[PDB]
């Protein structure tokens, strides 16, 4: 758990769960990558999946919690409490 | 009770699900000194040659034989 | 508008204008042919399509009578039945008895419409005997036998139409027409051998095929085509271990029923300069060796060279799957490694356009898309070269279409028109704030193709900035509607790499390996892997990294693994098995797998379904096989990807390149086949049946 | 008029899951006391205990089957399988398919971990 | 002929017996083993045998280049394989072979050749 | 009776009247290849061995090493 | 069978050959049923002077098709 | 491929020495059956053989079977 | 040979073409039936003129 | 839920069930041919299992196998007839979606139409 | 290979290639007799 090395977040393109990340995404990718500057930041799309983030710290040990809030802002502490309980 | 198949056989061979060769296969064991029975392995494989079946329908739709008496009438146009 | 009328008394409708064969297609009726396909141009010399239409005299040709409303037509009166023997007494007159050595045989439209719509028995026994004719040399690649033309021009209609070859005509007059060149000459183009599957007769013919098998005997399995990022899908037939031809099979979102000849020819190479066994490298000599002892040896070259963090360089070159890459990158990472890395020349770090958003990487405008272009514009690249298909698709846009195309790159002999503009960033800049900056603004579907040799330079960052400064700056190629920014790969392994991550950190990017894993590459330079490094091949073909390597691993082709592979569109298709692998040949992610438990870790995955929650875990459009998906994260991805962190590379005056240097011979299946040799040779620019002197 | 053999029962299709399990039964129990009978009739190289440890776990395969139709399939599978045993019909080979566990180890190595299925192509 | 076998000895066998033919030494296909491989492979059984009886048909590849070429007036030459002795067909389907080019043109059948008188 | 040179075997069975050595000229086959009768030598050395006309299929690599100048 | 589903008519010349060889085959059986009754019986002579009229029986067989006994003359069509 | 015979089925049958033959063809359009029932006469005649024989000593068991001479080939099918 | 099927000049197959005529497998329900009855047949109709009629089939079917 | 479990009553070994994925599909339309009888069939095959599909014998040449449904091809008439069969007898299954020619207007007369401008290209026929 | 196809054993195995000469023939024709039944459809089949 020396350092986050990956994240990747899964969520619907049109779904009603996945709405409040799809704002998340639009508005604080280029802050978090920048507050995570050695990080694989990954966004990948598919119609129907619950959201969900998936982080990757060291030595393939992986990390997952769903994101099935109702707020941008629930969305930052929920990622970062993942990205911190290592 | 069975009165074709062998007297242990497991399964019902016409079933379209049914491979051709079945499941097992027998020989003698000279160790055990016994007819045993063993998982299937062919020294040639069977060949189908049902890939070679036509593409263009064979024989087009053929010719009603039904007596006038059984057919449904049609109504007369007025 | 969609009429309506009646066909053996069925009711059905389709639009105006259309052909009253597509009509009966429509309602089931089966109606014969051999001058029309549907691909192709319509034409009336085959006289086999005729039907009783009360509106006309005589029958009349369905290939070429347009629908009206209220027209009956009758399919099964005598007069029909008696045409169509008539016309099929007349074909076979002058047809030689060849049935056995013909390759069509079981697989011809002549016998089967013959048998099913013509004579038991002939009335020509005349003396003087069929005609005859010559064979012509047409090249390798195909094989004639020409008293078997029926003068069907479909192979003229394709050459001049969908490929650009208009070397294939119509000599003579009369009873002695013949379809030829001329004079010798060579059919110069990549889609040649869809000529060999268009032609009913056998009078074309694939020659490395030429004789081998016979239709009945192959076990026809559906699979995708690695060659090519576009996932061409297909039809091989096997008869048991072999791997006798490929054959394309239908996707009118993808390749609308055409492939490349790299890809019908490629496999003469999965049968030959193969990897059989596990190989280890004692000196200047391979020794054959076990499964054990060479795992062991690569455990043992971990424990004594003790690579630490980033000095385990993981490669995967083209022609991989994405379960295989999954299992390299989860087991690299267990090491402590985050250096995975492309074969391509600047794969050492990370791409210039970001894996971030799928959009950034991929054809968005999908290849259906090009149907529906008014302007286009390819910086760096040559779809003749890569994906052939589409540049199929481009020139069947410009002709029934207003379709205006420009180029940044080397000068290209392309299938149409394109207007060259430069070779350099500085003409780049100059044509997108120009001219046809403002024809691209004023177009309602345009599109903006780049190479991916673009990718693979070092100021790719200038070039892609400028894109993405004039795709976000312009609506017209980006809206809620239509992305007209597309990236054209030209292999099938790197769209599913990206997607799963697998590109170098730059903390790695920068390290000197120590250990060197390089799964199915071969374009390698010698100078990417020093000589102190341990060396560990994966592929199913020696032809450059096996003679690198210390270690040297067989993996399976794709014929030999149900594989998935996603294309330029971010298409996820899956693969079929059509053979086992041969020898002491295994899948690739089960001997990650074990090597990994060799070494000091382990994968938590054992058999195909934990594989495939793996994939779903990694990104879930993986396991959704055939489904295209649209994005929402258009802007954002040209924002935070092309533009931004593209500002500190320079542009360069370094003219563009062409990526491929040779169709023929670009990866390790097509080096191993002699067929790609023998056509490299040939259809080679510098020999003179390659050029017509125009 | 063709009669019925010697342990012939008349195939009936119960109604109910509480009258097949009494007929289920009933053939356990007539397996239990006829395998001294499989013993004499087949020459056997093992125990009458081993025997009804087969019966036991033959019978504890189809335990757990709540379907009523299937259960009665079995059961009359199970009566024909009876019939053939305790009449001398079966010869010892299509008895001992049965008892695979009692006939010598078959060599050395048997894969029971991942790495032995794939140096030998099982996996 | 001395063959190397896989396992690190040797194979003799005499030379008359190593042509794929009594007319014949190479093989006249790429898929044709040739009678060495064929030894090295599966002497086990051919150990105690006799090489001198067993069965060593000439080939027809040779057989057919000395049949002299055949000539004819026009651009096409019919064959049939015809025995013209004894009743029937007895030979193989009509095949009219053009024979405008310069060189000779067999039939796919029979290997016969044709040519146009020069 | 595999020492019955063909013809005969045939002629001895009815099959004909006349017999190879009085049967005429254009009824006899013509032969590009000398004749050469051996009998069923099952039993002996000289049985027939069975054998592969082809090779394997699957033709596999004869290593070369390379060296990382 | 083949036929009546196929909806053809054999020729005439087919219909008596067929009949004829039927009945050659109703001799053919019926030879070697009643004189097998009689050899079971104990009765081994008329077996033996009725094998020969079946072996004469067979050269017609091998005539018209090739084969002794297995013969495959008759054919849908 | 052989030829394609018309989708249908049919029971014929003839007066074969041992009796009343029979099959039982289905066809699909193919050039294949899918299926093919032979009626065996000797079937029938050795499951009747409980009924005939019952009664009766072993030597006329040995002459029941031989009446109806029972070719067993086919009554295995 | 037999002469109408020797014949070259007017013996077309699609006269003499007796499989491609095959007689139907004729199916019938009890709905089928039952409008024999309450109406009759082409032979012998009881059936009323015009739409009337149709959908008096139509109750049936 | 509550499909009836045939596997149990089949007499077939339960490896087919536990191992062995099959494929249920349509056979594509040939390229080599234009006709589409063929097709119109759900057939059902098992997928390969690598060691014992097929290997070449050391005595003759022939191909051997192990693999004891390397020939079974079941049809069906439709995809749901399929699907319930495998399951009943438990099999496991994927799908394969067909892919159909799209319909487009195809017209004689675009063959001899005006160009205005420049060819683009030269018709033969 | 109509006699492979015909034949009802399924006795007979062949391979071909394009010979030296450009002709069609042979480089392998094997027969199981132990599988073969005997039914000449192979010498009513073969059009040479
Ligand atoms: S050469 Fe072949 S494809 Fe072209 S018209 Fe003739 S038969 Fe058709
Ligand atoms: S093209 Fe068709 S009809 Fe002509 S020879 Fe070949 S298989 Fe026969
Ligand atoms: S005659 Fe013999 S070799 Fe020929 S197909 Fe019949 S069984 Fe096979
Ligand atoms: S030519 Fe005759 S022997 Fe040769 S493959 Fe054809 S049918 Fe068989
Ligand atoms: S299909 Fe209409 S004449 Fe050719
Ligand atoms: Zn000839």
């Amino acid at each position: 758990s020396a350092a986050l090395r990956e994240i990747r977040f899964h969520l619907c393109q049109n779904g009603s769960s996945s709405a409040p990340l799809r704002q998340f995404v639009k508005n604080q990718i280029g802050a978090f990558q920048k507050a995570n500057p050695s990080t694989k930041v990954l966004v990948r799309e598919a119609n129907g999946v619950k959201p969900i983030v998936f982080a990757r710290f060291d030595h393939g040990h992986e990390s997952k919690i769903g994101l099935d809030v109702s707020s941008e802002k629930e969305v930052a502490e929920r990622v970062k409490s993942l990205i911190e309980a290592k | 009770r069975r009165i074709m198949t062998d007297y242990g056989f497991e399964g019902h061979p016409l079933r379209k699900d049914f491979p051709l060769t079945g499941y097992t296969e027998v020989r003698w064991d000279e160790e055990k000194r016994r007819v045993v029975y063993e998982p299937l392995e062919l020294t040639q494989a069977f060949r189908n040659f049902s890939a070679g079946s036509t593409a263009w329908e064979p024989v087009g739709p053929g010719r009603d034989d039904r007596p006038d008496s059984f057919k449904l009438p049609t109504p007369k146009p007025e | 508008a969609e009429i309506e009328l009646t066909i053996d008394g069925h009711k059905v409708s389709i639009e105006a204008g259309s052909a009253l064969i597509q009509a009966c297609e429509k309602a089931g009726v089966t109606v014969p042919r051999y001058c029309y396909h549907d691909k192709l141009a319509i034409a009336g010399n085959c006289r086999m399509c005729l039907v009783d239409v009360e509106r006309a005299p005589k029958p009349v040709a369905s290939c070429a009578y347009p629908v009206a409303p209220g027209m009956v037509v009758r399919t099964d009166t005598e007069r029909v039945k008696q045409a169509r023997e008539n016309v099929m007494e007349m074909m076979l007159q002058n047809h030689p008895l060849d049935c056995p050595v013909c390759d069509q045989g079981g697989e011809c439209d002549l016998q089967d419409q013959s048998m099913r719509y013509g004579r038991d028995r002939g009335r020509f026994t005349e003396i003087t005997g069929k005609r005859s004719t010559e064979d012509k040399n047409i090249g390798p690649l195909v094989k004639t036998s020409m008293n078997r033309c029926i003068h069907c021009t479909r192979c003229v209609r394709f050459a001049n139409d969908i490929a650009g070859a208009p070397e294939l005509g119509s000599s003579g007059r009369g009873n002695d027409m013949q379809i030829g060149t001329y004079l010798e000459k060579n059919l110069n183009t990549e889609l040649s051998g869809n000529v060999i599957d268009l032609c009913p007769v056998g009078a074309l013919t694939n020659k490395p095929y030429a004789f081998r098998a016979r239709p009945w005997e192959l076990k026809k399995t559906e699979s995708i085509d690695v060659m090519d990022a576009v996932g061409s899908n297909i039809r091989i037939d096997s008869k048991g271990v072999e791997v006798m031809r490929v054959i394309p099979r239908v996707h009118e979102d993808v390749n609308e029923e055409w492939i490349n000849d790299k890809s019908r020819f490629a496999c003469d190479g999965l049968k030959t300069q193969r990897l059989t066994t596990p190989l280890i490298r004692v000196g200047d000599k391979f020794v054959n060796a076990t499964w054990d002892d060479a795992l062991s040896t690569i455990a043992k070259a971990y424990q004594q060279k003790a690579p630490k963090g980033d000095e385990f360089k993981a490669v995967a070159g083209a022609l991989v799957e994405v379960e295989s890459m999954v299992a390299l990158k989860d087991m690299t990472n267990a090491l402590g490694s985050e250096n995975t890395t492309t074969d391509t020349p600047n794969g050492n770090s990370a791409p210039a356009h970001g894996i971030t958003f799928r959009s950034n990487y991929l054809f968005n405008s999908s290849i259906a898309g090009i149907e529906d272009a008014d302007a286009i514009l390819l910086v760096g690249t040559n779809p003749r070269r890569e994906a052939a298909v589409m540049n199929a698709r481009i020139r069947k846009a410009w002709l029934r279409q207003e379709l205006e195309i420009a180029s940044v790159g080397p000068t290209l002999d392309a299938t149409f028109d394109v207007a060259e503009l430069g070779n350099t960033h500085a003409d780049l800049e100059k044509a997108l704030s120009g001219e046809f900056g403002e024809v691209l603004k004023n177009a309602k579907n345009p599109l903006i193709i780049v190479g991916s040799g673009i990718t693979d330079r070092e100021d790719a960052g200038a070039f892609f900035n400028t894109i993405g400064k004039f795709v976000e700056s312009t609506p017209s190629v980006l809206n809620e509607n239509w992305n007209g920014y597309n990236v054209l790969q030209r292999s099938a392994s790197r769209a599913g790499a990206y997607d799963i991550g697998f590109t170098p950190s730059d903390e790695a990017s920068k390290t000197t390996p120590k250990m060197v894993w390089l799964l199915g590459a071969d374009e390698v330079a010698a100078s990417d892997i020093p000589a102190d490094a341990f060396v560990v091949y994966q592929g199913h073909n020696g032809d450059v990294g096996a003679q690198f390597a210390d270690v040297v691993l067989p993996g399976a082709a794709y014929t030999e693994k149900a594989g998935t592979y996603v294309n330029t569109e971010g298409r996820s298709q899956i693969s079929r098995a059509a053979t086992g692998p041969p020898g002491g040949a295994r899948e690739d992610w089960k001997i990650l797998r074990a090597v990994s438990e060799y070494l000091g870790v382990a994968l938590p995955y054992e058999d195909a379904y934990e594989v495939r929650d793996r994939l779903a875990e990694i990104s879930p459009s993986l396991v959704r096989y055939d489904l295209v998906e649209p994005t929402v994260f258009g802007d954002v991805a040209v924002q935070h990807s092309l533009v931004g962190p593209n500002g500190s590379v320079t542009p360069s005056s370094a003219p563009l390149t062409e990526t491929i240097e040779n169709f023929y011979m670009t990866d390790s299946i097509s080096r191993s086949s002699p067929t790609m040799a023998k056509s490299s040779i040939a259809f080679n620019k510098d020999n003179k049946k390659n050029q017509a002197f125009a | 008029a063709i009669i019925a053999t010697a342990f012939a029962e008349t195939v009936k299709f119960s109604g109910s899951k509480q009258e097949l399990q009494k007929r289920t039964l009933a053939l356990y129990r007539q397996f239990l006391r006829g395998a001294p009978t499989f013993a004499d009739l087949y020459e056997v190289q093992f125990s009458i205990p081993t025997i009804r440890t087969k019966i036991r776990q033959e019978f504890e395969r189809h335990r757990f089957v709540d379907d009523l139709s299937i259960q009665n399939v079995l059961y009359a599978k199970g009566h024909m399988e009876y019939q053939e045993c305790i009449n001398f019909w079966k010869q010892q080979a299509q008895f001992l398919k049965y008892f695979p566990e009692e006939d010598d180890i078959q060599g050395r190595h048997q894969p029971s971990n991942f790495v032995d299925k794939f140096l030998k192509n099982r996996a | 002929k001395s063959i190397i076998s896989y396992n690190g000895n040797t194979i003799e066998i005499p030379e008359e017996y190593t042509k794929q033919a009594p007319n014949r030494d190479s093989t006249w296909a790429p898929a044709q083993a040739s009678k060495t491989e064929i030894y090295k492979n599966n002497m086990v059984r051919f150990e105690q045998k006799d090489l001198s009886k067993q069965p060593m048909p000439y080939a027809g590849i040779e057989l057919i280049a000395q049949q002299p070429v055949r000539f004819v007036h026009g651009n096409t030459a019919v064959c049939d394989g015809a025995n013209h002795n004894g009743p029937g067909a007895q030979g193989h389907p009509k095949i009219f072979i053009n024979v405008d080019a310069p060189g000779s043109h067999a039939c796919q059948y029979c290997g016969t050749r044709y040519e146009k008188e020069h | 009776m595999s020492q019955v040179e063909p013809g005969w075997h045939f002629w001895l069975g009815y099959g004909v009247d006349t017999a190879p050595c009085n049967t005429p000229k254009e009824k006899l086959p013509i032969r590009a290849y000398p004749y050469k009768f051996q009998p069923n030598y099952t039993g002996t050395p000289g049985a027939f061995v069975t054998y592969n006309t082809l090779k394997p299929k699957i033709s596999a690599w004869e290593p070369v090493t390379k060296q990382r100048s | 069978a083949v036929e009546k589903l196929l909806n053809v008519e054999v020729p005439l010349r087919g219909k008596y050959i067929r009949t004829m060889f039927g009945e050659i085959t109703r001799v053919l059986n019926h030879l070697m049923s009643v004189c097998s009754h009689a050899m079971d019986v104990g009765a081994l002579t008329p077996f033996l002077w009725g094998f020969e009229e079946r072996e004469k029986l067979m050269e017609f067989y091998e005539r018209v098709s090739g084969a002794r006994l297995h013969a495959a003359y008759v054919r849908p069509g | 491929k052989g030829y394609s015979v018309p989708p249908g089925e049919t029971y014929t049958a003839i007066e074969a020495p041992k009796g009343e033959m029979g099959v039982y063809v289905v066809s699909d359009g193919s050039e294949r059956p899918y299926k093919c029932k032979i009626r065996a006469p000797g079937f029938a005649h050795l499951g009747a053989f409980d009924h005939i024989a019952r009664g009766h000593f072993l030597p006329d068991a040995v002459a029941i079977i031989g009446t109806m001479d029972l070719v067993f080939g086919e009554v295995d099918r | 040979s037999s002469y109408p099927t020797n014949d070259i000049a007017e013996n077309p197959y699609w006269k003499r073409d007796h499989r491609r005529a095959y007689p139907q497998t004729a199916f019938f329900d009890q709905k089928t039936v039952t409008g024999l009855l309450e109406l009759g047949s082409e032979a012998t109709p009881r059936i009323a003129d015009g739409e009337a009629g149709t959908k008096a089939l139509a109750n049936i079917a | 839920d509550n499909v009836p479990a045939h596997e149990i009553v089949s007499g077939a070994p339960a490896e087919l069930s536990r191992n062995r994925v099959v494929r249920i599909y349509q056979q594509a339309k040939p390229a080599t041919q234009s006709g589409e009888y063929g097709t119109f069939a759900w057939r059902l095959d098992w997928d390969i299992v690598d060691v014992a599909n097929r290997w070449e014998n050391d005595l003759i040449g022939w191909q051997s196998s192990g693999d004891y449904m390397q020939a079974t091809q079941m049809k069906f008439t439709s995809k749901e007839s399929a699907i319930k069969f495998a399951n009943k007898q438990g099999w496991d299954f994927y799908i394969q979606e067909p892919h159909h020619r799209k319909f487009r207007v195809k017209q004689y007369a675009n063959n001899f139409v005006h160009s205005y401008g420049k060819l683009k290209h030269i018709r033969t026929k | 290979k109509l006699c492979e196809a015909i034949c009802p054993a399924l006795a007979i195995t062949i391979d071909a290639e394009e010979r030296i000469d450009g002709s069609r023939r042979t480089t392998k024709y094997d027969i199981d007799m132990t599988k073969c039944i005997y039914c000449g459809y192979c010498q009513e089949s073969c059009p040479v």
